[PDB]
């Protein structure tokens, strides 16, 4: 939908999960 | 998921559960992508070397699950298929070539903290983002190991492989609409998807909206976590025009 | 059928 792939617990207040860092990481 | 991590709350809202009804039993995962479709894998549904076909009727759909095994009252949303349809050209006879299903739910189901669509990729985020080297996320309900069950919901961050190495590292034909994930033996670091894991999303985080986008469906293996093997996902994109096909048709 | 009952509804 619009809001897809905005989760509620974590983008939606920005707040991270501990492994999104991972992918950002690697996202070179 | 072998060598994976518990899931935390809401950290994957669109994670999808395919549930028997009889006997009651987790059949495969799955994702949200919208109120009323679940994205999965076609091997989930049909594969007629096991006698499988499910028809709707034989299936729930559980949203908002964490639990592996329990009912998760007040959280979890359980789902009626009204439609299934598989991809008119899934090669279940030889390599599980496009190898993705649409099913479409009877009444739409609410979004919460814990349910949420994830988006499909466009052509530039996939272009972006199916590169080898970066990683993706893959969550499931599935074994723990190739010889083991879960309590929750588990997640794997794997990078995307490089094509030649997924195709040196296996007998088995592979497509364009596939694309493999895992480490390589020497980066120490490993995880998989194993059996009961189907179906489910290989997701990505675009450093470019901050959006989480499936860019694979758990599709197949040659055991799990294995050295010098990786998993291969259905390659989402690819066959995204069936995908929109299929929805703006029945709905 | 480790998994705990659903709702007879939902079926
Ligand atoms: C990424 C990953 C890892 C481990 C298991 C899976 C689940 N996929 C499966 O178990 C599927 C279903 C039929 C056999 N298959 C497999 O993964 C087979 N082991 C390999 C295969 C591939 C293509 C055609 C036939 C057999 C997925
Ligand atoms: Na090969
Ligand atoms: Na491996």
């Amino acid at each position: 939908e619009a809001d897809c792939g905005l989760r509620p617990l974590f983008e939606k207040k920005s707040l991270e999960d501990k492994t999104e860092r991972e992918l950002l990481e690697s996202y070179i | 998921i072998v060598e994976g991590s518990d899931a935390e709350i809401g950290m994957s809202p669109w994670q999808v559960m395919l549930f028997r009804k009889s006997p009651q039993e987790l059949l495969c995962g799955a994702s949200l992508i919208s109120d009323r479709w679940v994205l999965t894998a076609a091997h989930c549904l049909l594969y007629p070397p096991w006698d499988k076909n499910f028809t709707e009727n034989d299936l729930l759909v559980r949203i908002g699950k964490h639990s592996r095994t329990r009912y998760e009252r007040n959280i979890e949303k359980i789902s009626m298929l009204e439609k299934i349809y598989i991809h008119p050209r899934y090669n279940w006879r030889e390599n599980l070539d496009r190898d993705i299903a649409l099913m479409k739910l009877k009444k739409p189901v609410a979004f919460s903290d814990y349910i949420h669509p994830v988006c499909l990729p466009d052509r530039e985020t996939a272009a972006s983002l199916l590169q080898a080297g970066y990683k993706g996320r893959v969550t499931g309900w599935g074994n723990l190991k190739e010889t083991g069950q879960p309590s929750v919901l588990q997640v794997v961050n794997l990078p995307i492989v490089e094509r030649p190495v997924c195709k040196d590292s296996t007998r088995i034909r592979i497509t364009d609409n596939m694309f493999c994930a895992g480490y390589k033996p020497d980066e120490g670091k490993r995880g998989d998807a194993c059996e009961g894991d189907s179906g489910g999303p290989f997701v990505m985080k675009s450093p470019f909206n901050n959006r989480w986008y499936q860019m694979g469906i758990v599709s197949w293996g040659e055991g799990c976590d294995r050295d010098g093997k990786y998993g291969f996902y259905t390659h989402v994109f690819r066959l995204k025009k069936w995908i929109q096909k299929v929805i703006d048709q029945f709905g | 059928g480790d998994f705990e009952e659903i709702p007879e509804e939902y079926l």
